[PDB]
RNA sequence: UAUGCCAGCUGGUGGAUUGCUCGGCUCAGGCGCUGAUGAAGGACGUGCCAAGCUGCGAUAAGCCAUGGGGAGC
RNA sequence: ACGUGGAAGUCUGUUAGAGUUGGUGUCCUACAAUACCCUCUCGUGAUCUAUGUGUAGGGGUGAAAGGCCCAUCGAGUCCGG
RNA sequence: AAAAUCCUGGCCAUAGUAGCAGCGAUAGUCGGGUGAGAACCCCGACGGCCUAAUGGAUAAGGGUUCCUCAGCACUGCUGAU
RNA sequence: CGAGAACCGACACAGGUGUCCAUGGCGGCGAAAGCCAAGGCCUGUCGGGAGCAACCAACGUUAGGGAAUUCGGCAAGUUAGUCCCGUACCUUCGGAAGAAGGGAUGCCUGCUCCGGAACGGAGCAGGUCGCAGUGACUCGGAAGCUCGGACUGUCUAGUAAC
RNA sequence: GCGUACAAGACGCGGUCGAUAGACUCGGGGUGUGCGCGUCGAGGUAACGAGACGUUAAGCCCACGAGCACUAACAGACCAA
């Protein structure tokens, strides 16, 4: 039939071969194309139209992005992965421990702290002795 | 004349076909001939209209009892 | 060994038609012949088959 | 008396048979080298439409001269 | 004690890819002159793979079974004797 | 020649029989168009299948299978416009 | 064209055949499953009919018993994700080990902690539904004795993988 | 139009002088109380909040029965001494 036409249609269309319409009923025209120019004319004459794409489901995402990712709708029984793979270490704990280290350099630097007391921070911080820069502090002091 | 009645087409769709395959073909077979044999027609066009209606959700899916409107006249059998 | 295939799947060119000796016959794993001549000059034979 | 057996008849299928011979097989007489002046050989081309073969070679199934031949090609 | 780190013919894994244990299932005038399905092994390594290239028949190639060298192998195939 | 699992061709039974189901891809249905003819050619709707592939681009290899028009004797596991 | 019809396999052959797209969404550890886009398709190309029997191929569920079956538990089933607790003999001190065994797991409301932050991770309190919360899917049954070869690896392309 | 029957075929029942099948309603059954909203709820400034109770013998569902000609058993064909 008018498979040809479905050739163009979809093309100076601009859209997939599938999704091109067809009238029905208007197989005379659309039948009768032979040119490009006449398959965009019939376009104009709306007898050639095509859409319905299909578009993101958002329903099995959306709320649950906005809970999960947030604390919710995890727990023991969802995560899969092992305790690592979700949440790392050798990344959090470079989120630390060098926001730390920053802040025992501007400090002894600053000039606060003298030189033996950065020291004795200084390792004992890249040495699980801190909890967060704040913690960090407070020992400080 | 116009009439209204109901088709029932549990009696192949689920009942038997294909439950994944037609549904929405057998759903067409069996309208088609209740308004026939009723009308006394060979056969009448009946879409679209109720034929999205008939398949307005998956195949697999259909809707049991779809009732429907009637219309025939005379010349060529309608 | 056997088609499986196995064989056929090979999709190499050989055995190519040769410039002076119309049959394909030449390879190009090889040097030229497999059909008269190349690399001798002259026509190529074989007693392996005609009685002379 | 279906299903069916045996023989024939009409028609078919098939291509035997008979007849026919543009092909073979064999013997005999004569004759007998070609090529770098490219056989030689091969490649690729070349036709209105051209795939094969043949012929030709960018002047390409051909060009010229003489002679023969003859109303067709 | 905490950190540092990440090694490995390392582990799990139908990631890709490779292999091929059981079902002695399906098929067995096949879809197939070695196939289909479930199961199963390996999966950074002596790993897998494309293309190019080398080694030729009493010769090659072989982590060796007499395995493989175009459905041909305790001596390939073709033709000749 | 009656004979050689004899050679070549033709032909009967087998049989209107087996196969045209089996595979993680079970796929169509209702209207309509064209046509001498339509279950499978095309339009629409509804229903589905494929997600490292039944999608996109390519190597080798094939070699005109590409596009158009006209067709159905051949080919297409049925039919065919 | 580049392939369940354009390649090799005598065929429009369920086989074989290299590269790049590995960053489409939800999911989740994930290039996994499952579902869905974009894009492609209804050509892994014969149909119609019978509640559609026997028999066969794939497969689901079977009370009570629980390997009595059988050469042999072959086949099928069981377990299963993640976190916490806990973990024997033996040992080349590496391992054995996920030994074993026991507990937890959803949803909702309001929060704390780590981080610059994530639509990242780890917890807390309270409320609350089901027979069942890794609710599908994905997903080990475990233990012991003996023999052999140390191990990873190789092998009869096509009945042998030891 | 259906089964007290059944692989094809066969068999049995009913066909408006009718309850044969479906729809609807009720009876009889299976699960185990629905959506929504209201109160409570460890807490949290708050946002928010697993869950509890009430509405609710709820909701959802049925391959059985009855009532009921609403729908469909029409129309009509053929064979026969």
């Amino acid at each position: 039939n008018l498979r040809t036409q479905k050739r163009l249609a979809a093309s100076v269309v601009g859209v997939g071969k599938r999704k091109v319409w067809l009238d029905p009923n208007e197989t005379s025209e659309i039948a009768q194309a032979n040119s490009r120019n006449a398959i965009r004319k019939l376009v104009k004459n709306g007898t050639i139209v095509k859409k319905a794409v299909t578009v993101h489901s958002k329903s099995r995402t959306r709320a649950h992005a906005q809970s999960k990712r947030e604390g919710r709708h995890s727990g023991y029984g969802k995560r899969k992965g092992t305790r690592e793979a979700r949440l790392p270490s050798q990344v959090v704990w470079i989120r630390r421990l060098r926001v730390l280290r920053r802040l025992l350099a501007k400090y002894r630097d600053a000039g606060k702290i003298d030189k033996h007391l950065y020291h004795v921070l200084y390792k004992e911080s890249k040495g699980n002795a801190f909890k967060h820069k704040r913690a960090l502090v407070e020992h400080i002091i | 004349d116009v009439v209204t009645r109901e088709y029932t087409i549990n009696l192949h769709k689920r009942l038997h076909g294909v439950s994944f395959k037609k549904r929405a073909p057998r759903a067409v077979k069996e309208i088609k001939k209740f308004a026939k044999l009723h009308m006394g027609t060979d056969d009448v066009r009946l879409a679209p209209e109720l034929n999205q209606a008939i398949w307005k959700r998956g195949v697999k899916g259909v809707e049991y009892r779809l009732r429907l409107r009637i219309s025939r006249k005379r010349n060529e059998e309608e | 060994g056997k088609g499986t295939p196995s064989f056929g799947k090979r999709h190499n060119k050989s055995h190519t038609l040769c410039n002076r000796c119309g049959r394909r016959s030449f390879h190009v794993q090889k040097k030229t012949c497999s059909s008269c001549g190349y690399p001798a000059a002259k026509t190529r034979s074989y007693n392996w088959g005609a009685k002379a």
